[PDB]
C-alpha cells in the first residue's frame, strides 16, 4: 500500500476551508487515520475510520472517503490548525502535507553581523545575515565577497511560521578561516524576495 | 487518562545498539498492542513494529527484521525497543504509540513524548558562544538586531534564553544546522529598540545539558 498525499504544501487564509487528499494505491479498505503534527510535538490523532473525530477534536474537522481515495476537510481554518498533516492505513503513512497560513506579503528586514573579536581570536570568522519577519517563505540569500559569489561555505536555517504574525525569519552563516577573512575587504549578503522590488544588499568593510 | 512515558535522549556511535523504553499507565497494559514509529529530523513517519504485551508476540516491519527487538515487562507495564547495528540514518525521534481500538489497532490515539536517538561518530562537546553585536549594519528605523552564535556543539539540543527568560518578545532562535564537522551550530537573535542599546543590558544564556555546560554572554554594541 502506497499512500500519496496532495498537495505537498497548502497555503490558505484563516476562515477558509481546507481540503487534503490521500490516495491509497492497493486499498480495498474503509479504514484511514489522519494526524496533525506541530513543530516539536508528537503527532495528534484527528480522524479514524475515515470519518470519526478523535478525542478532543473540534467539529470543523471532517473526513470522508473509502477504498482508494480519502479526504480530510477543515471547515473554517483557525490559526491553531496550521501544521503538518499525515494520513495512515495499517502500517503505512503518507508523506505529509504542510498546511501554512497565507498572509499579505512582507519584505524582510535585513541585518548583517561581522565576526566577533572572540571568534577571530580563535582563528575563525563567521559572518551572519539575518532576514527578519517576512512572507512568503521563498527567499534567496547570496554571499558576495569583494563582489565574488560564494558557494558551499554557507549554511542557513529558517524559523517555523510565527503563531502571532505568520511571518518567517531566516539566518544564514558564511564561515571562513581568519586568514582567508583578512585577505578580503567587502562582505555582503544579497537578498531576493518577492516583497523587494530589486535584490537588497547589506554589506560592510572589514 | 492514558500516559506513555519514554526514556531519555540517547547518543550512539555507528555499529552500537540502543534500547528505549515506554511505560504505560491509565489502562490495561496487556489489553492493547504497543507500536513503535520513528521520525527522522525534517522527514515523515515510519512504523517499526508492534508487540502484543499479553503474549510477547511481535510483528516487525520488513526493513528492520534482524535488527530490531521488541520486548515487554508486564509487571512494570513497560515496553522496550532495541535497535542494533546503528547507522547515521537511524538518527530520529522514536515514539511508542497505542491504537485507539482493538480489531483495527492502527489509529494511534496515544503517543509517548518521543526519544531522540542521535547516531554519530562525533563526541559530546560544549558550544562556543560568540556575540552578534548590534551596529548601524544591524539597524532599521529605531530598531536594532543583536544575537548569539552558538557554535560547534554535540549532540542536540541546546536551549537559548535572553536575560534568563525575562526577554521573549522579538526573539528568534533558529533550528540547529549540522555542519560537515559532525558538530551542530545555531544562532539566536532578538530585535529591540535601538534607543535601548545604551541602557538595557542584553545577555544570552546558553544551556547545553549533555555536557552540563551553561554560558552567559553579554552582547554589547
Amino acid at each position: 500500500i502506497v499512500l500519496t498525499q496532495s498537495p505537498a504544501t497548502l497555503s490558505l487564509s484563516p476562515g477558509e476551508r481546507a481540503t487534503l487528499s490521500c490516495r491509497a494505491s492497493q486499498s480495498v479498505s474503509s479504514y484511514l487515520a489522519w494526524y496533525q503534527q506541530k513543530p516539536g510535538q508528537a503527532p495528534r490523532l484527528l480522524i479514524y475510520d475515515a470519518s470519526n473525530r478523535a478525542t478532543g477534536i473540534p467539529a470543523r474537522f471532517s473526513g470522508s472517503g473509502s477504498g482508494t481515495d480519502f479526504t480530510l476537510t477543515i471547515s473554517s481554518l483557525e490559526p491553531e490548525d496550521f501544521a503538518v498533516y499525515y494520513c495512515q492505513q495499517y502500517e503505512f503513512f503518507g508523506q505529509g502535507t504542510k498546511l501554512e497560513i497565507k498572509r499579505s506579503t512582507v519584505a524582510p528586514s535585513v541585518f548583517i553581523f561581522p565576526p566577533s573579536d572572540e571568534q577571530l581570536k580563535s582563528g575563525t570568522a563567521s559572518v551572519v545575515c539575518l532576514l527578519n519577519n517576512f512572507y512568503p517563505r521563498e527567499a534567496k540569500v547570496q554571499w558576495k565577497v569583494d563582489n565574488a559569489l560564494q558557494s558551499g561555505n554557507s549554511q542557513e536555517s529558517v524559523t517555523e511560521q510565527d503563531s502571532k504574525d505568520s511571518t518567517y525569519s531566516l539566518s544564514s552563516t558564511l564561515t571562513l578561516s581568519k586568514a582567508d577573512y583578512e585577505k578580503h575587504k567587502v562582505y555582503a549578503c544579497e537578498v531576493t524576495h518577492q516583497g523587494l522590488s530589486s535584490p537588497v544588499t547589506k554589506s560592510f568593510n572589514r | 487518562q492514558v500516559q506513555l512515558v519514554q526514556s531519555g535522549a540517547e547518543v550512539k556511535k555507528p555499529g552500537a545498539s540502543v534500547k528505549v523504553s515506554c511505560k504505560a499507565s491509565g489502562y490495561t497494559f496487556t489489553g492493547y498492542y504497543m507500536h513503535w514509529v520513528r521520525q527522522a529530523p525534517g522527514q515523515g513517519l515510519e512504523w517499526m513494529g508492534w508487540i502484543n504485551p499479553n503474549s510477547g508476540g511481535t510483528n516487525y516491519a520488513q526493513k528492520f527484521q534482524g535488527r530490531v527487538t521488541m520486548t515487554r515487562d508486564t509487571s512494570i507495564s513497560t515496553a522496550y525497543m532495541e535497535l542494533s547495528r546503528l547507522r547515521s540514518d537511524d538518527t530520529a525521534v522514536y515514539y511508542c504509540a497505542r491504537g485507539k481500538n482493538c480489531d483495527y489497532n492502527w489509529d494511534f490515539q496515544h503517543w509517548g513524548q518521543g526519544t531522540l536517538v542521535t547516531v554519530s561518530s562525533a563526541s559530546t562537546k560544549g558550544p562556543s558562544v560568540f556575540p552578534l553585536a548590534p551596529s548601524s549594519k544591524s539597524t532599521s528605523g529605531g530598531t536594532a538586531a543583536l544575537g548569539c552564535l552558538v557554535k560547534d556543539y554535540f549532540p542536540e539540543p541546546v536551549t537559548v534564553s535572553w536575560n534568563s527568560g525575562a526577554l521573549t518578545s522579538g526573539v528568534h532562535t533558529f533550528p540547529a544546522v549540522l555542519q560537515s564537522s559532525g558538530l551542530y551550530s545555531l544562532s539566536s537573535v532578538v530585535t529591540v529598540p535601538s534607543s535601548s542599546l545604551g541602557t538595557q543590558t542584553y545577555i544570552c544564556n546558553v544551556n547545553h545539558k549533555p555536557s552540563n555546560t551553561k554560558v552567559d554572554k553579554k552582547v554589547e554594541p
